[PDB]
RNA sequence: ACACAUGCUACAAUGGCCGGUACAAAGGGCUGCGAUGCCGUGAGGUGGAGCGAAUCCUUUCAAAGCCGGUCUCAGUUCGGAUCGGGGUCUGCAACUCGACCCCGUGAAGUCGGAGUCGCUAGUAAUCGCAGAUCAGCAACGCUGCGGUGAAUACGUUCCCG
């Protein structure tokens, strides 16, 4: 079925279905669905109308509904940006967050291998 | 999964060291790992191929090998 | 209600707090919010004449007023502009319409400033006037996420009758303006 | 104010997740608005957690073990 | 960051995902393959019946295809590179430097222009195999190598020998 605006799979384990979102991981999805009662075995195609309502109501208590996580993370980062902690100016200029490689590796955050 | 390489070459040395309870630099080409707590309290000599940099030891330090602190190169920007 | 919740709590709590903290030795000398102005910024002009109307509509449903547009006061060569072209909008609020806007802001928008971690208290002018910039757009629950087409940020500032900066700092502290040191 | 160049106005009840409720004026014609933050600064806890999240020397040591 | 090459992964409805599911062709084992079951979501770990073997071990031993649920033609649930972190593996040694599962970030590429190359009978494709070379893995290129199964044919004028 449809959700509050995010697209989910149809026959993937609920854990991976909810983890496909950019802001939710596997352990996060597991521990969030456990409290609501949606076991990781049942799929997304066999859910009920109330199973989505309860999920939405619970992902507002501890975690945040998809749109709410969207209106959390980016300005979380933007606040910690300068003059905030050093991690802010590390993330702004596209610098290794936790001190990853710069030249020999870590091309994922630096960009594509431009044909220069 | 806390059973990685034991580093016997350093284990024997730290054993003979704690048998006397001293804090001295263990002169050996040990650049493999310091996983077991028996390595805490003592100092060793990192052998990355070029030189060594001394550091202090304590108990809350668990999680890496002995050579992955500073690579064979140095990061200065310019 | 006769008076908004924000003004109702202010007139007594913040007034008495400011008085007891810095007794000015005379009534009507306590700093009080004068007016709050939101400036919707543009500058992609000369390349698209619809983003200005889009930003006007954005300011609409965010401030209960008709945003007034500002025209280019001077033509620039480096930055493509032209005298008389509409560049930027603004909405000024005061009285009940300012108090309601400020309370809705502090209660939803600031919490809606994505996972608000705080604000820098150094953003204060020499006469106790605060300013803060919303980066992308629509930090309120009035504009729909799907209707949002592209990020058109803005700035929001509050001007009061504060002689010094510490006065405005204490006023905002008494208010629901969280600061970080 | 002018005649009708501005949007309409009506009472508005803003209900949060933890159960808190506010009453104020706004432009939403629905009269009710669901929000995700109540009258409590979760910013405070977020900052209290992320000020601890920092630390690079402690991390290097915590990994060093030796 | 490259000029290039026998040339994987892919570009999707003749495709993908998961739970379940039958055959056989058919090498090797003395400092090794290694099962019922207990440990795990996974590389693996304490252990070891069997074993100089048409037995036991790679399990009674895969899949294309096969009967069911679905995505509805798109940089996506196909595609996995790279990256942070649990790490596993054999190695006194996996850090500059090997192989692997998993939590997450998720890139060029929408069947590739001028051109070039394999192929008439179980031939080239569409699912497969690895021993020794290693204690350890690049092994997806090799030395040996099973299965299902079509297309076309006026002649050496034409390029090459
Ligand atoms: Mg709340
Ligand atoms: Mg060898």
């Amino acid at each position: 079925a449809r959700l509050v605006g995010v697209d989910l799979p149809r026959d993937k384990r609920m854990e991976i279905a909810l983890t496909y979102i950019y802001g939710i991981g596997r352990t996060r999805s597991n521990e969030i669905l456990a409290a609501t009662g949606i076991d990781k075995n049942m799929r997304t195609k066999d859910l009920t109308d109330d199973q989505v309502t309860v999920l939405r109501d619970y992902i507002e208590g501890n975690l945040k509904v998809e749109g709410d996580l969207r209106r959390e993370v980016q300005a979380d980062i933007r606040r910690k940006i300068e003059i905030g902690c050093y991690q802010g100016l590390r993330h702004r200029r596209g610098l290794p967050v936790r001190g990853q490689r710069t030249k020999t590796n870590a091309r994922t955050r630096k960009g594509p291998k431009r044909t220069i | 999964k806390k059973g990685p390489f034991v580093d016997d070459h350093l284990l024997k040395k730290v054993d003979v060291q704690n048998e006397k309870n001293t804090k001295q630099v263990i002169k050996t080409w040990s650049r493999r790992s310091t996983i077991i707590p028996d390595f805490i309290g003592h100092t060793f000599a990192v052998h990355d191929g070029r030189k060594h940099v001394p550091v202090f030891v304590t108990e809350a330090m668990v999680g890496h090998k002995l050579g992955e602190f500073a690579p064979t190169r140095t990061f200065k920007g310019h | 209600k006769a008076l908004p919740r924000l003004k109702q709590r202010y007139r007594e709590e913040i007034r008495e707090a400011l008085q007891q903290e810095f007794n000015y030795a005379n009534v009507m000398q306590i700093p009080g919010v004068v007016k709050v102005v939101v400036n919707m910024g543009v500058g992609d002009a000369a390349r698209d004449a619809k983003l200005i109307n889009g930003a006007i509509n954005d300011l609409a449903l965010i401030t209960g007023q008709k945003p007034e547009v500002r025209r280019a006061r001077k033509s620039i060569a480096q930055f493509k502009l032209r005298e008389g072209m509409p560049i930027g909008a603004r909405v000024t609020l005061r009285g009940d319409r300012m108090w309601e806007f400020l309370d809705r802001l502090i209660s939803i928008a600031l919490p809606r400033i994505r996972d608000f971690r705080g604000l820098s208290p150094k953003q204060f002018d020499g006469t106790g006037n605060y300013t803060f910039g919303l980066n992308e757009q629509s930090m309120f629950h009035e504009i729909d996420v799907d209707s949002i087409d592209r990020p058109r940020g803005m700035d929001i500032t509050v001007v009061t009758t504060a002689t010094n900066d510490a006065e405005g700092r204490a006023l905002l502290r008494a208010l629901g303006f969280p600061f970080k040191e | 104010m002018k005649t009708g160049i501005h949007p309409e106005y009506v009472d508005t009840t803003v209900q949060c997740g933890c159960g808190h409720s506010f009453t104020t004026r706004s432009t939403k014609q629905s009269g009710t608005i669901v929000v995700e933050v109540c009258s409590q600064c979760h910013p405070f806890y977020t900052g209290k957690q992320k000020i601890l999240d920092s630390g690079g020397r402690v991390a290097r040591f915590e990994k060093r073990y030796g």
